[PDB]
């Protein structure tokens, strides 16, 4: 997952 | 009374990503091709504070890929979170200065504006079919153009972005209308602690002024405090 | 839970309320050593509040001393209620979780104060010339960095400008319920205000160096 | 009074  | 309507649901909108903008890290890449495939792939996405699984304050009501990027419509519903916000808004000289031109003061919408001025998506790392995980309100997202516009009404919110074409609002509206207890598992101490974390993000205001100018919310009137 | 009794113990804060070698970008901020020394001579302990809120008093000013480069003060955060709020909130700060530097030991509460209120802000008349010292995210007066610590002595030695003589003066002074009528909410609201102070970090760095705290080990998150 |  990538969190911005 | 005035509090009853102060803690009423609050809508939030903005781009989770902007196709015209190239991120600073290859892990922030998210082009229209991927977004539209994922959308067609995917129960509403939760809406939390700074990606905090214990700080869920609502849900995403609409998601739509448009010309300039991925736009999402969300709604803060958690009575507990809204109340915390209401209490703090009474203690913010920023909130006390009031809104712009002809907008009416909304201490709460204004407070959320000032603290979580950004949106930050949480999707799978591009490098089974639930690509998107959630959307997070935050002081500033890592993806540019992600300014967050809070409002008491969905139409009014989507109507803050010049890019959006009447046709786009229809896709969204179709969504948020069909969409229709308290998921929040945090408190004021958390938010406060979470607030100091934001005081140390480099260039917070510059990135926000940029996001405001890029997405055209600089052009209209809103409760945006950046 | 014994880890909380020492966590909510008194915390010292030190820093300059004014630098004589710094020209105020506003006349109302002028405050030369001459005035300071007469005032210090002319006039219990001044209260310590949060961002000048007279309801957010957290302790008292233990010592004030005019020195070579400015008016330096040493305060003590003593509010149990406040120290408690800060404790609860520190558990939830990523910054605090990153812990301190070199060989310092993590001090959540201290590190937290260090981050939220890295500035000191004096309140005085344009008798009692000095009204109160305020903890804040940045002072309008330059060089007002706030250094927090569990020990007065330790805190004072974080400032290179001070001499043994200086420390004697301050030490002499500092050696000689609950005034916090606010809450977490009030603190939360006040922080949103701080996010919009223009050039918060830039001035905070400028202050850290000017005061030579850059040269030492401290809990300054700035 | 002036506040800094």
């Amino acid at each position: 997952v990538d969190n911005a | 009374e005035q509090q009853s309507q102060a803690v009423a649901p609050v809508y939030v909108g903005g781009f989770l990503a902007r196709y015209d903008q190239s991120p600073d890290e290859a892990r922030l890449l998210l082009p229209r091709d991927v977004v539209e495939h994922w959308l067609h792939a995917q129960v509403a996405l939760p809406l939390n504070i700074n990606h905090d699984d214990t700080a869920v304050v609502g849900h995403v009501a609409a998601m739509q890929s448009v010309r300039d990027g991925l736009f999402c419509l969300g709604c803060v519903t958690s009575p507990r979170f809204l109340e915390i916000v209401r209490r703090a808004s009474e203690k913010s000289e920023l909130v006390s200065r009031g809104p712009v031109s002809p907008l009416q003061p909304d201490k709460v919408v204004e407070f959320l504006s000032g603290s979580y001025a950004g949106l930050s998506l949480s999707s799978r790392r591009c490098d089974e079919t639930t690509p998107f995980k959630h959307v997070a309100l935050c002081s500033v997202g890592r993806r540019r153009g992600t300014l967050a516009v809070y409002g008491r009404d969905p139409e009014w919110v989507t109507q803050r972005f010049p890019d959006l074409t009447a046709a786009d609002r229809d896709g969204l509206r179709a969504q948020w209308q069909r969409c229709g207890g308290d998921p929040f598992r945090s408190d004021s101490y958390g938010l406060l602690g979470n607030s100091v974390d934001a005081l140390y993000i480099r260039e917070r205001l510059p990135k926000l002024r940029y996001d405001k100018q890029l997405v055209g919310v600089t052009e209209r009137e809103s409760y945006v405090k950046a």
